């Protein structure tokens, strides 16, 4: 690893600098280096890892969507043939996106998930595993799509089961997991009713637990509760 | 697109 | 070159796709490939080249400024020692930025400037040469700063001399050259009076030539004239 | 920062 010669603490420090500079590729590379030191990540460090890769793959997804839309228009009736270039460049972006997803899933499998015993960390990493399989599913077409979808579902489901047993309904990780699993149901798994049911049940049970939620998590949890409401408004 | 976190 | 096997037309097509997807690193790499085919760039192609690298280096500059500010704070009285990491990461970004500037200056020198005979193209490339030496000057500290500044000035000045002889005062390239050379004077060369004089003279002479300017260039030229006014308002 | 194009 190109980060093998750097101190773990220095990698964490530089990941925080990269975040301030909105250099998310660097941020992800520093956090990958930190993970590869072999020690568990703290709560704050987990958030650096997730934000870095969320932003890298988020930009790739946005670009992939632009290109896929151009490609689909280029394949409509009456559209002029322009050659292989749109497909080629969409494939280039897609392959880069898949590579980043594979990198994240590899970190989770080697060895973040296996060593995570506290509910917070275990749910956090399994949510990430579902997220990155979901991003693989967004671009999957061949004999692989159904297994990729199943892998996303399996990771989200294990996270869900742990979160409901070990976390209060207002826990931000629990809430964010439910938000994203509900989007998985709506956008990936062709299950809008399950998506709506999950979002509503999650929102309602969090509302009833707010009379105990922290001022620390309030803004995160209210943000996510509002995102659940936003999605329900989009869907109904 | 719907919101995720 | 990794683009050596791709058709020139395909490189141009993909640069336009990359622009639509806001993938400016890819856009710059496609345009570098196109330049290296050895043919002159058209007017539209020159704009793709300049926008791609302007956006790549623009992001590097923004990140460099964030890090340099943290570094300067870390070197104030009463600031706690945090080790070499801020300097190291600022240097990393700086070296990447310098590399992109060197790449652009190399393209201009091999062989865009030498083959550009029409005023539009010659001024365009010399403006770019001044811009990328200016970005090198923004980060230069050692025995090199004065020569880098002089290289920027020399390129801007040759462009200026051609633009005043061969272009109307409202030509967008002429206007944008004057805008950026005025910023060079203010921010790089410690010559705020020259910066203000150039901006005002440029603005006033363009105002008096608008009764002939095109509807094609109007929005570009009025935009740039407004940017000249914006800078004058900042400076006076 | 001042404006450039
Ligand atoms: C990169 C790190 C920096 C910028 C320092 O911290 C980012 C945020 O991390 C914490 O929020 C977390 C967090 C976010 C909050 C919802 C942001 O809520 C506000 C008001 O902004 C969005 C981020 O994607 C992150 C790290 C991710 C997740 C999901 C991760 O699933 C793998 C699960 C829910 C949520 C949890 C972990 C939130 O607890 C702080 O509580 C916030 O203050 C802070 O902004
Ligand atoms: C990437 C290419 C795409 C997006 C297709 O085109 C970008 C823009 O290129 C043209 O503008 C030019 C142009 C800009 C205009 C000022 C944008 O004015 C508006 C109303 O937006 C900003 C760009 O940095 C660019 C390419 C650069 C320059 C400087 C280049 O110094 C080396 C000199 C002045 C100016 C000239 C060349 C402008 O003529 C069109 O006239 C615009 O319509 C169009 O937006
Ligand atoms: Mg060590
Ligand atoms: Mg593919
Ligand atoms: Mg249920
Ligand atoms: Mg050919
Ligand atoms: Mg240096
Ligand atoms: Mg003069």
């Amino acid at each position: 690893g190109a980060m093998g010669s750097m101190e773990r603490a220095s990698l964490i420090q530089k990941a925080k600098l990269a975040e301030q500079a909105e250099r998310y590729e660097d941020m992800a590379a520093f956090m990958k280096g930190a993970v590869e030191k072999g020690e568990e990540l703290s709560c704050e460090e987990r958030n650096l890892l997730s934000v870095a890769y969320k932003n890298v793959v988020g930009g790739q997804r946005a670009a992939w969507r632009v290109l896929s839309s151009i490609e689909q228009k280029s394949n409509e009736e009456g559209s002029e043939e322009k050659g292989p270039e749109v497909r080629e460049y969409r494939e280039k972006v897609e392959t880069e996106l898949q590579g980043v997803c594979d990198t994240v899933l590899g970190l989770l499998d080697s060895h973040l998930i296996k060593e995570a015993g506290d509910a917070e960390s275990r749910v956090f990493y399994l949510k990430m595993k579902g997220d990155y399989y979901r991003y693989l599913a967004e671009v999957a077409t061949g004999d692989d799509k159904k297994r990729i979808i199943d892998s996303a579902r399996s990771a989200y489901q294990e996270a869900m089961d742990i979160s409901k047993k070990e976390m209060p309904p207002t826990n931000p990780i629990r809430l964010g997991l439910a938000l994203n699993f509900s989007v998985f149901h709506y956008e990936i798994a062709n299950s809008p009713e399950e998506a709506i049911s999950l979002a509503k049940t999650t929102f309602d049970e969090a509302m009833a637990d707010l009379h105990t939620l922290s001022e620390d998590s309030y803004k995160d949890s209210t943000l996510i509760m509002q995102l659940l409401r936003d999605n329900l408004t989009l869907w109904t | 697109f719907p919101a995720t976190v």
